[PDB]
RNA sequence: CUGGUCCACCCGUGACGCUGAGGCGCGAAAGCGUGGGGAGCAAACCGGAUUAGAUACCCGGGUAGUCCACGCCCUAAACGAUGCGCGCUAGGUCUCUGGGUCUCCUGGGGGCCGAAGCUAACGCGUUAAGCGCGCCGCCUGGGGAGUACGGCCGCAAGGC
RNA sequence: AGCGCCGGCCAACUCCGUGCCAGCAGCCGCGGUAAUACGGAGGGCGCGAGCGUUACCCGGAUUCACUGGGCGUAAAGGGCGUGUAGGCGGCCUGGGGCGUCCCAUGUGAAAGACCACGGCUCAACCGUGGGGGAGCGUGGGAUACGCUCAGGCUAGACGG
């Protein structure tokens, strides 16, 4: 399912501020900038993806996250489609190490589906209305996609693993897998599925994490033809 | 350098302990012998006469353990441990009776005896002491 | 279950206007004598909470020694900040030589028989991970041919 | 000598039923029995917490009280059994049992050490027909230990021999009744009898 | 007039090296001796303030000295409170100064942030306080005390 | 049948007397009218013809650190060069065999020490037998390392 011009789209970026533990996935500085030896992203995604389909059909969840805004929505479109968590916004200290009492407020935002799901006393003060509205819009925004995590995940999927340091050291503080798409200023020992890639340009986000999901979706009964992106 | 033993010995925990694939010394007939037992007890995959910029070295192939999981995966040294005994400042001479036992036979002790350099297994078999050069494991 | 044991508890202070404010700490160590043993230190500000808290952490946090008849596969040494722990295999008629606080440690993981030794700083909490961190280095004949 | 005093207060500081009378000691007028409970004004106040030291300390007690002897033949059994060959706890308590005032008693002998120890000092036992009146000899393997034919028309050594008719002896012991005559077949393991004492808080304490 | 030092060429010598108890030389300021010099400044000193007082701080004066030559003195928070030499162990960034082919690369300095590692912590981190070898100096609870005594040095002060 | 002890270290707690007094104290510390810390008592702990005290030696003290420590701020880098002795020293080959390693051998008295057996009723004590070792003398052997003598080398150092 993994193409071959990926090329058509990001082979990597950023000038020296790299980290030299990523040498070995690189192939030269051409414009002054590190470009990512894209047979390595070949043979990474090979062994990477074999890992996501595996972890597929036997039927385990997958929590995606990213938080840069260019790949902000591009997680929430193909981890819904895969039916698999996310978190898009902000990455709350304790989602995985503190599960349990993070889960305490999905419980919360559960109890306002509920309770504005009407009317049960809409004989509550004004005020409160207001209030109660907010927080649920509130708590929509942050636990929209950690809601669907019901128990520790299975492995989990980071965009930017330096921008993404808290999730990967949560995840990795519990064993936990960590696939993560990964370019030249990210620190690849601490990654155990990488995707050497782009990591900035939602082209190259989209490629590797809509393609992604086509494993996933694909794996686990069915498959489907192309997913909504943006130009 | 007063210490060509000393800086192979140290050159080599240098490189394992930030998990490079090789490391060069200048080359020198015993300390060829040296590693010839190192990687023979498989504390090194083995080495091979090269040559940097016109100079005589060895190019000595570093060995690890498996990934780990957790906060740190660093891999598992398999030479934890290597320091020289006898130096030029006190030399350290034993007979075959005074010969170690290092970490209770998990490692070796590398000495120079007039039959050649062994381990303490080795010398203690062919009922030989000699200089003590170092300690691995 | 395992069995556990306190080796250390201690009231600290903080100071505020009007004054002192006290809160304390637990050393527990856990095992089940067959080689398995876990170190934890449970702060709270009473008591039998912090404990149990200490009893919690100790079993998170455990670890694997590989017992040969009673003892340790090999001689090991361990410094943790100024404190050092010396840890050196003995045969059945020894006992387990230690102070109260590696002793407790060695003697929840199945140690039967061993000589040791504190060096450096004898402050038990800095001793007691020191010990544990040299039991988590133990290897065996195994271990190390399949390393190398 | 030996502690030649009150021996309930011992059991009860002792927590334990040690057995150092004899017959009242399978009685309800035990004091265990009766006050399982510390001697003392202070006996049934709450106990704190024992250290480590305390702790050794008793088990230590323990052991030593069983048999009657002085902390210094005590230390020094220990002593030999530490520097002898093999492991200290079982040599320590095989040495221990080999004196002679206790195999006078575990032969049935006598009720209690303390009685054993009179019979063996007042000559009334007997080595390989040799007399001998010292309770700190060291039976060895192959020993005959007999009741004094001067003395064997004694009520007190009838009383006891004629409790020993059919009861058992332990496994390195064996008992001719009616001969009033015993054998040493050979030294006892830990395993061999059931002190209620662990003997490795022993070798702690010494060690200290 | 004269020392150190860096670079490029890789031309010559062929281990000629490292350190270094003693020794020798150098060694800020203040101080000393002989002689000059003396504007400004300024110990001591005199006066005015301030203040409860003010042998100070502030103000107005003011002599050594501060400067030059020669000879002494030999101390210091003489500090990076970090001996010298060599090898080894991510990089990022600013800068000084050489050589490239001048994007940038490579030498030698001077900073900053940081890999691994170290550290009691603070912090250090290719200018190590990391990992090693060599040699030297030094520490071994606080005060008494860098004192006394002895010795050596100094004109003295006083130094070791 | 006695002696010490019962605040923590460190095993053993209460009543009274006292009220920063009398006194205790190895260290930390106790005593100012409810003292488990002084004095007695009851009780308890530990040893027992002994128990405690003073003195001294080794230990705990890796607190002179060979095994086995340190010196930025804790005590600790010489103010800095220069250099004498000394310590230490790159790559290859050969001679010698000094250090070093191995074997043989002589010496290592007896007592003591350790294992076994045995004699005094046991023990202490004593007898009998057994196994060593370093160290040095001698003989033969080994040559990797260190040393030395010899010959090459250019990677250190120096020079053009
Ligand atoms: S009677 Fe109960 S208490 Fe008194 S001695 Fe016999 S066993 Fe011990
Ligand atoms: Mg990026
Ligand atoms: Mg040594
Ligand atoms: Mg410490
Ligand atoms: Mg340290
Ligand atoms: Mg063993
Ligand atoms: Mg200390
Ligand atoms: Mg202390
Ligand atoms: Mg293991
Ligand atoms: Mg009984
Ligand atoms: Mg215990
Ligand atoms: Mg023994
Ligand atoms: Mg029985
Ligand atoms: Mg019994
Ligand atoms: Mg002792
Ligand atoms: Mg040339
Ligand atoms: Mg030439
Ligand atoms: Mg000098
Ligand atoms: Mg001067
Ligand atoms: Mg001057
Ligand atoms: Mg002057
Ligand atoms: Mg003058
Ligand atoms: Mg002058
Ligand atoms: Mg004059
Ligand atoms: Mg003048
Ligand atoms: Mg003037
Ligand atoms: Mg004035
Ligand atoms: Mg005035
Ligand atoms: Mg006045
Ligand atoms: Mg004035
Ligand atoms: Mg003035
Ligand atoms: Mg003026
Ligand atoms: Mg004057
Ligand atoms: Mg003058
Ligand atoms: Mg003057
Ligand atoms: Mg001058
Ligand atoms: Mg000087
Ligand atoms: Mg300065
Ligand atoms: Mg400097
Ligand atoms: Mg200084
Ligand atoms: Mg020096
Ligand atoms: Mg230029
Ligand atoms: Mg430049
Ligand atoms: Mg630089
Ligand atoms: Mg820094
Ligand atoms: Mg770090
Ligand atoms: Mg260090
Ligand atoms: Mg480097
Ligand atoms: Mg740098
Ligand atoms: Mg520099
Ligand atoms: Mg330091
Ligand atoms: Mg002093
Ligand atoms: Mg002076
Ligand atoms: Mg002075
Ligand atoms: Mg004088
Ligand atoms: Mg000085
Ligand atoms: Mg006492
Ligand atoms: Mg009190
Ligand atoms: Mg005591
Ligand atoms: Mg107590
Ligand atoms: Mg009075
Ligand atoms: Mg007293
Ligand atoms: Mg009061
Ligand atoms: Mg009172
Ligand atoms: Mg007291
Ligand atoms: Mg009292
Ligand atoms: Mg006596
Ligand atoms: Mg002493
Ligand atoms: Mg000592
Ligand atoms: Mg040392
Ligand atoms: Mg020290
Ligand atoms: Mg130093
Ligand atoms: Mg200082
Ligand atoms: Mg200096
Ligand atoms: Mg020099
Ligand atoms: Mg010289
Ligand atoms: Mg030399
Ligand atoms: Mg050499
Ligand atoms: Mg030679
Ligand atoms: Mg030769
Ligand atoms: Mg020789
Ligand atoms: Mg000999
Ligand atoms: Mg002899
Ligand atoms: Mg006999
Ligand atoms: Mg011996
Ligand atoms: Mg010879
Ligand atoms: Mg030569
Ligand atoms: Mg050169
Ligand atoms: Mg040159």
């Amino acid at each position: 399912v993994k193409e071959l011009l990926e090329a058509g789209v990001h082979f990597g970026h950023e000038r020296k501020r790299w980290n030299p533990k990523f040498a070995r996935y690189i192939y030269a500085e051409r414009n002054g900038i590190h470009i990512i030896d894209l047979q390595k992203t070949m043979e990474e995604l090979e062994r990477t993806f074999r890992f996501i389909e595996d972890l597929a059909m036997r039927g385990g969840t997958i929590l995606f996250v990213g938080t840069k805004k260019q790949a902000q929505d591009i997680v929430r479109m193909e981890a819904e489609r895969a039916g698999m968590p996310y978190v898009n916004q902000r990455w709350l200290g304790g989602m995985l190490t503190n599960f349990k009492t993070i889960s305490q407020r999905v419980h919360r935002l559960e109890e306002l589906e509920a309770l504005f799901a009407s009317p049960e006393i809409e004989e509550r003060p004004k005020k409160e209305q207001v209030r109660l509205k907010h927080e649920l819009e509130r708590l929509q925004k942050y636990l929209s996609g950690f809601r669907l995590l019901k128990r520790l995940p299975d492995a989990i999927f980071v965009v930017d693993p330096t921008k993404e340091a808290i999730a990967v050291r949560e995840a990795r503080k519990l064993f936990i897998p960590v696939i993560a798409l990964a370019d030249t200023d990210s620190d690849p020992d601490l990654v155990d599925y990488i995707i050497p890639g782009n990591d900035d340009a939602i082209r190259s986000i989209q490629l590797i994490l809509s393609r992604a999901v086509d494993l996933i979706i694909q794996a686990r009964g069915g498959v489907v033809e192309p997913s909504p992106s943006y130009a | 350098l007063t210490d060509p033993i000393a800086d192979m010995l140290t050159r080599i925990r240098n490189a394992t302990r930030v998990y490079k694939e090789s490391t060069d010394v200048p080359a020198s007939r015993f300390k060829e012998e040296i590693l010839r037992i190192l990687a023979r007890e498989g504390f090194i995959k083995g080495y091979e006469r090269v040559d940097v910029d016109g100079k005589p070295y060895l190019r000595v192939y570093l060995k690890y353990g498996p990934r780990r999981q957790g906060p740190d995966p660093r891999p598992e040294q398999v030479i934890h441990h290597i320091r020289r005994i006898s130096k030029p400042g006190r030399r350290v001479y034993v007979g075959v009776k005074e010969i170690p036992r290092v970490r209770r036979g998990l490692g070796i002790a590398i000495l120079s005896t007039s039959k050649g350099v062994l381990t303490d297994r080795e010398a203690r078999k062919l009922g030989v002491g000699g200089e003590l050069i170092c300690e691995v494991w | 279950d395992f069995e556990e044991k306190m080796i250390l508890i201690r009231r600290t202070a903080r100071m505020q206007a009007g004054g002192r404010r006290f809160r304390f700490g637990a050393l527990v160590v856990v095992g089940d004598r067959q080689g398995r043993v876990g170190l934890g230190f449970g702060k709270a500000p009473e008591v039998p909470l912090a404990v149990q808290k200490a009893g919690y952490y100790a079993r998170r946090n455990m670890v694997e020694v590989p017992l040969q008849n009673g003892t340790i596969p090999h001689e090991i040494e361990v410094e943790f900040g100024a404190s050092k722990i010396v840890l050196k295999p003995a045969a059945p008629g020894t006992g387990v030589i230690a102070g109260a606080v590696p002793r407790a440690i060695l003697e929840l993981a199945g140690v039967t028989d061993i000589l040791t030794k504190e060096l450096g700083s004898r402050n038990p909490i800095n001793i007691a991970y020191a010990t544990m961190e040299a039991l988590r280095q133990l290897r065996t004949k195994a271990d190390v041919e399949r390393l190398r | 000598g030996r502690y030649i005093g009150p021996v309930c207060r011992l059991c009860r500081r002792e927590g334990v039923k040690l057995y150092l009378k004899g017959e009242r000691c399978y009685s309800p007028k035990c004091a265990m029995e009766r006050r399982p409970y510390p001697p003392g004004q202070h006996g049934q106040k709450r106990a704190r917490r024992p250290s480590d030291y305390a702790v050794r300390l008793r088990e230590k007690q323990k052991l030593r009280r069983i048999y009657g002897i002085s902390e210094r033949q005590f230390r020094n059994l220990f002593e030999e059994a530490s520097k002898k060959k093999g492991v200290t706890g079982s040599v320590f308590l095989g040495l221990l049992e080999s004196r002679l005032d206790n195999v006078v008693y575990r032969l049935g002998f006598a009720v209690s050490r303390r009685q054993a120890r009179q019979l063996v000092r007042h000559g009334h036992i007997t080595v390989n027909g040799r007399r001998v009146d010292l309770p700190s000899y060291r039976v060895r393997p192959g020993d005959e230990i007999a009741v004094a034919e001067k003395s064997r028309n004694l009520e007190l050594i009838r009383q006891n021999l004629e409790a020993m008719k059919g009861r058992k002896v332990g496994p390195w012991l064996s008992l001719d009744v009616e001969g009033m005559k015993g054998k040493f077949l050979r030294l006892p393991d830990r395993e061999d009898l059931a002190l209620p004492v662990n003997e490795q808080l022993v070798i702690e304490f010494y060690s200290r």
